């Protein structure tokens, strides 16, 4: 059994700093070069840095050189990553890794990975999402009435549960939800609602309504028909 | 006084993280004065002094004069001659000794794991075998591990000089048949100079 | 160094999934493979080209020669559904390059045609001196589509940020693609198009900065 446990911090404002840590167990730390590999929230892994057994050889990623400082402590079975001059682009899940090589110059492979701690770099912490309506155009005969969509942006952190309301009881209780995207220090998420023609069944659809359920920062924007 | 020069641990030369040493020890000192001298001739270069510090691990009346020598991995793996020139106020002349790795072109070991003989299943503790053959030099290192943890209950036979000029050995892990029945996966890890990363391991399961 | 592996690979149970890891003279390097399950840290399934770590099933075989490394999975099962990454240490510059990743979608249900609609940035956004094109893709299986943006035919690379497909709950997968551009850029083009390729099929919608006057 081998376990690499990371700590570090979490959410931070750009420019600020964070020092990550990784305490290892289940193997001789002195014998293996440890590495840090991050994973951008939503797409692929990216190698960050690495350091030899005796600290002698330190190496970094080009997109990190100068900012991040990788360290280790054999006596304490710990690997660190001093993240200086943070940037929003650095928002990723940082993984700790154990290699397995004995030859002088080996083609490293990450034998063991930690669960991965998360660092979020952005300005505002809790933000009230600014809701902007999206409209297409009238349609019915050539194809399904695309109607309109609701674009919720400027919220942070996530924890969003949007809901569209009508003047009467929402019969067809459904909504085309979508994933939130990692934007520059903020999040954004749309919600589309296809409309089966303009069936004015008593309730006159003067304008559709869109509301966002978010802890701290409740908003409701008016959308056309 | 008889002198005995000893080589470094096979693991110690194969992994860059360890420090391979050469040991010069002596037994039966002459009754007089302990005036000793050391001249470590490293096939050309010379350290002379090195770290000749006899940490007298005195138990009862025993205590010998040991002299370790920090060795550069490659220098040992390239066939350099490490000589120890021991002397003492009593010996007629200085006795020298010289060691180097088994001179010869290295051969990558072939590792094969063998499950328990069906006859052994009648017993409570079945044994897992690991055949490591066709390697050279003899200097090798074999260990066993289950779920990323070394298993201490195993023995390894010394290298037998096969007909092919190469060597071979067997490592036997002893595991409760209950554990073997559970479909656990054990691995035979072998370290040797001529291996891709000085490492390789083969697993066993049910 | 550069590694290149197909975005997705859909194979029905029983069949063999062969994941290709492209690399220039990759045969001189030892490819490694990792398996990353949703919400789980990646695991080393194959290393040094063909070696398998204790415990990883036999059906996982590694291959590598010339300009291609090929991860092969015999008798593909549902539990083998995750992202596979091919990594290689570039000896020439001391950097560990990972591939883009491949989504091994073990086929279960039939393939669904993606419905895509591009919405123009509302005037309110323009008022805030910003312009965002929102391309919504929904009801598609396998959950993997390549979305591309292009202004007046020419592809726009900067400002794009697409979300990964999500099955949410309705079984079918969905996604969203954004193009955060300046309000002036939006007005300085005849038309903008969002093209989503769902395995061969490329469907695209166009939104022009003007329709009539």
């Amino acid at each position: 059994e081998v376990q690499l446990v990371e700590s570090g911090g979490g959410l931070v404002q750009p420019g600020r700093s964070l020092r990550l840590s990784c305490v290892t167990s289940g193997f001789t730390f002195d014998d293996y070069a440890m590495h840090w590999v991050r994973q951008s929230p939503g797409k692929g892994l990216e190698w960050v840095s690495g350091i030899s057994w005796n600290t002698g050889t330190i190496i970094y990623a080009d997109s990190v050189k100068g900012r991040f400082i990788i360290s280790r402590d054999n006596a304490k079975n710990s690997l660190y990553l001093q993240m200086n001059s943070l940037r929003v682009e650095d928002t990723a899940l940082y993984y700790c890794a154990k290699t397995r090589s004995y030859v002088v110059a080996a083609e490293y492979y990450f034998h063991y990975w930690g669960q991965g701690i998360l660092v979020t770099v952005s300005s505002g912490s809790a933000s009230a999402p600014t809701l902007f309506p999206l409209v297409s155009c009238e349609n019915s005969n050539p194809s399904s009435t695309v109607a309109v969509g609701c674009l919720a942006q400027d919220f942070l952190p996530d924890s969003i549960t949007f809901s569209w309301k009508y003047k009467n009881n929402s019969d067809i209780s459904s909504t085309r939800g979508f994933p939130s995207v990692l934007r520059g220090g903020k999040y954004a998420a749309t919600s589309q609602v296809l409309l089966p023609s303009k069936d004015v069944m008593q309730g006159t659809n003067e304008h559709v309504v869109c509301k966002v359920q978010h802890p701290n920062g409740n908003k409701e924007k008016d959308v056309p028909l | 006084p008889s002198v005995f020069l000893f080589p470094p641990k096979p693991k110690d030369t194969l992994m860059i993280s360890r420090t391979p040493e050469v040991t010069c020890v002596v037994v039966d000192v002459s009754q007089e004065d302990p005036q000793v001298q050391f001249n470590w001739y490293v096939d050309g270069v010379q350290v002379h002094n090195a770290k000749t510090k006899p940490r007298e691990q005195q138990f009862n009346s025993t205590y010998r004069v040991v002299s370790v020598l920090t060795v550069l991995h490659q220098n040992w793996l390239d066939g350099k001659e490490y000589k120890c020139k021991v002397s003492n106020k009593g010996l007629p002349s200085s006795i020298e000794k010289t060691i180097s790795k088994a001179k010869g072109q290295p051969r990558e070991p072939q590792v094969y794991t063998l499950p328990p003989s069906q006859e052994e299943m009648t017993k409570n503790q079945v044994s897992l075998t690991c055949l490591v053959k066709g390697f050279y030099p003899s200097d090798i290192a074999v260990e066993w591990e289950s779920n990323g943890q070394p298993e201490n209950n195993y023995k390894t036979t010394p290298p037998v000089l096969d007909s092919d000029g190469s060597f071979f050995l067997y490592s036997r892990l002893t595991v409760d048949k209950s554990r073997w029945q559970e479909g656990n996966v054990f691995s035979c890890s072998v370290m040797h100079e001529a291996l891709h990363n000085h490492y390789t391991q083969k697993s066993l399961s049910l | 160094y550069v590694l290149t592996q197909p975005p997705s690979v859909s194979v029905a149970p029983g069949q063999t999934a062969r994941i290709t890891c492209g690399g220039n003279n990759i045969g001189s390097k030892s490819v490694h493979w990792y398996q990353q399950k949703p919400g789980q840290a990646p695991v080393l399934v194959v290393y040094d080209d063909s070696d398998r770590p204790p415990g990883i099933p036999e059906r996982f075989s590694g291959s590598n020669s010339g300009n291609t490394a090929t991860l092969t999975i015999s008798r593909v099962e549902a539990g083998d559904e995750a992202d596979y990454y091919c990594q290689v240490w570039d000896s020439s510059s001391d950097h560990a390059v990972f591939g883009g990743g491949t989504k091994l979608t073990v086929l279960g249900q039939p393939k669904a045609a993606p419905s895509v609609t591009l919405f123009p940035p509302s005037s309110e956004e323009l008022q805030a001196n910003k312009a965002t094109l929102v391309c919504l893709i929904s009801d598609f299986y396998p959950g993997a589509v390549t979305v591309a943006w292009k202004a007046d035919g020419s592809p726009v690379k900067a400002g794009v940020e697409t979300t990964t497909p999500s099955k949410q709950s309705n079984n079918k997968y969905a996604a969203s693609s954004y193009l955060s551009l300046t309000p002036e850029q939006w007005k300085s083009h005849k038309s903008y198009s969002c093209q989503v390729t769902h395995e061969g099929s490329t469907v695209e919608k166009t939104v022009a900065p003007t329709e009539c006057s």
